[PDB]
RNA sequence: UUAGGCAGUAAAAGCCACUUGAGUCUGGGAUUUCCGAAUGGGGAAACCCACUUACAUAAGUAAGUAUCCUGUUGUGAAUACAUAGCAACAGGAGGCGAACCGGGGGAACUGAAACAUCUAAGUACCCCGAGGAAAAGAAAUCAACCGAGAUUCCGAAAGU
RNA sequence: AUAGUCCCGUAGUUGACGAUGUGUGUUCAGUGAAAUCGAGUAGGGCGGGACACGUGAUAUCCUGUCUGAAUAUGGGGGGA
RNA sequence: AAUGGGUCAGCGACUUAUAUUCAGUGGCAAGGUUAACCAUCUAGGGGAGCCGUAGGGAAACCGAGUCUUAACUGGGCGUUCAGUCUCUGGAUAUAGACCCGAAACCAGGUGAUCUAGCCAUGGGCAGGUUGAAGGUUGAGUAACAUCAACUGGAGGACCGAACCGACUAAUGUUGAAAAAUUAGCGGAUGACUUGUGGCUAGGGGUGAAAGGCCAAUCAAACCUGGAGAUAGCUGGUUCU
RNA sequence: AUUAAAAACACAGCACUGUGCAAAAUCGUAAGAUGACGUAUACGGUGUGACGCCUGCCCGGUGCCGGAAGGUUAAUUGAU
RNA sequence: UUGACCCUGUGUUGAUGUUCUAACGUUGACCCCUUAUCGGGGUUGCGGACAGUGCCUGGUGGGUAGUUUGACUGGGGCGG
């Protein structure tokens, strides 16, 4: 899943960065704790 | 019941098939699992029991265009 | 010798009854059923 | 509409009427106990017992009072908000019915001269949902380099 | 008792106050309605099912599961 | 002296639809015939189609020939003979397919008013025995232990009615009775018995276990449906 | 129940075994139940069958339990 | 930690182990709906990417089901 970091992440990416994470991660608490957002 | 309430998948029947090709029925049941998705809207988890396949859905679609959908169909979300 | 009909109102009217029979989707399938052959009697 | 009529068994009886209120026929009103989806609650169907509000004054009467779905109003938790919840109101629904229809499930005997693939058969049956029909339907269809022009039903092609 | 002419009818000719039904217009208030031309879609893998077609060299359709495009410069089909 | 028939009367068994084929009959004839449908409707329209008119070859294809083979001296089949559509009949196929008959299999229901087990709530058990533990008072022991007397009232205890049962015999066996009666017999305060109401349901229940019982039925209840299952078997099959 | 009442069943006692509690086990697709408002001195299954004396040899077979080294081996993957 | 591959130690994947929490479990506690040993929601603890379930897959599988188990024969079986 492609995600935008509105964060800084330790590994992922910095803010404004698009990575893709499985899909979990983005689930269950990247995008649900505001660290991160899909990248529709 | 075994009913996706995303995707409205339910058990379907089809039959077991041996070497000897003997058919026995079966049912093909959906990949129903229960997850809490957090709606922003609304501020709140809503827990649904759907499918893995309506999980995707909501991964392409967001919750809040399923919860409409959804709620159109009169379930109760 | 005890013979097998023991009669009770009470268990002939909660086994047979209408509102028994009245209870149950098979129970008024039966209640239609003899409503359709013309049962002048439909429950015991 | 018009000489008779008051259902039959079914006689009697007491009556009514005779040119139109005798009666009859058709339609539309009125009344319409109790049970039954049965719906105020309960219940061994045709019974029992209520609450609310009006009335009555005595210990009654009348009306209202189901559930769910949808919507709208209010209220309104755990935490602010909110939501859930709760209540009111409005509109629906529920049951029955021979077949026809669409859909969800779905046998076996039997045939195969045994039997398991196969058959019977997507039949019987069960379930759900209709409607006067239903369903289908307006080409991401065929055809064959020529063309056709939704769907349905009927005749052939072909027991090919 | 066996009826053209006895009776009830029949052919034909007529009858509706009111109530209904039907079809036309002419209106109203809705519905159609999913908005906006179609992506978790087409296609694919695995398992089944439907197509006359039993998986066969088996096209096409449906999909339980797992995946997953292109997007008129494109896509579907024409039985591997 | 194998079967069936007491008798009479009545009813009771080769059908119907569709298709294939053969025959008779009729029409028309190298042609015959239309189907649905239309129709002022047994007419008439309607030519889609079917059969015949050519065969040979797996086939392309060739064609009075063709196939075989490199090719046949050849050889196989064909050439040279009226069909077709009605009607009637004989057979056949698919259908229950001549009629009647299983044991069974499946589906959906109905049954625990009988019986099995359980659950809850009530009840019953004359009369008579025996005398556990315990206790008490005397002993007795360092204290126990132990002894006697008295008391006490245990027990799937004893005898025996009600009650529950059912070991033997006789009767009865077209019964008084689809399981009894008579004389005896067992249990009889218990793993007892009984009333009322509950619950469990058919490949299911329940079983102190007998395949027992689940409504006089049980190695898979009963009812209805599939269903006219199927029956290479038996019976029966009607005038001259 | 209605041809068998017994030497058959049960039985107290015995033994093996499962079961750490969301117990095993069983009914049920599931939810939910029983087990049990119990907790290994409990609960389930199996056999044996008061009591006394005892209960020998065999682990090849077939169970069951344990062990994992290697060999074989599915979906999957997709090298050539 | 380690295997493959990738390049120039490096990433990309795969295991394996530990740790973690955020999915998920909870038949722990408390709060509310609520007069409720159901359920839901909230809070918290304990677990935790395990368990569990779906699809696929090997094994096991008289627990259950459908069936098969020839004929001749000096009856039939056995033998042939």
């Amino acid at each position: 899943m492609q995600v935008i970091l509105l964060d800084k992440i330790g590994n992922l990416g910095g803010l404004g960065d698009t990575v893709n994470v499985k899909s979990g991660y983005a689930r269950n608490f990247l995008i649900p704790q505001g660290k991160a957002v899909m990248a529709t | 019941s075994r009913v996706c309430q995303v995707t409205g998948k339910r058990p379907v029947t089809g039959n077991n098939r041996s070497h000897a090709r003997n058919a026995t029925k079966r049912r093909f049941l959906p990949n129903l699992q229960t997850h809490r998705f957090w709606v922003e809207s609304e501020k709140r988890f809503v827990k649904l029991r759907l499918s893995a396949k309506g999980m995707r859905i909501i991964d392409k679609k967001g919750i809040d265009t399923v919860l409409a959908d959804m709620r159109a169909r009169g379930e109760n979300v | 010798m005890k013979r097998t009909f023991q009669p009770t109102v009470l268990k002939r009217k909660r086994t047979h009854g209408f509102r028994a029979r009245m209870a149950t989707k098979n129970g008024r399938k039966v209640i239609n059923a003899r409503r359709a052959k013309g049962r002048a009697r439909l429950s015991k």
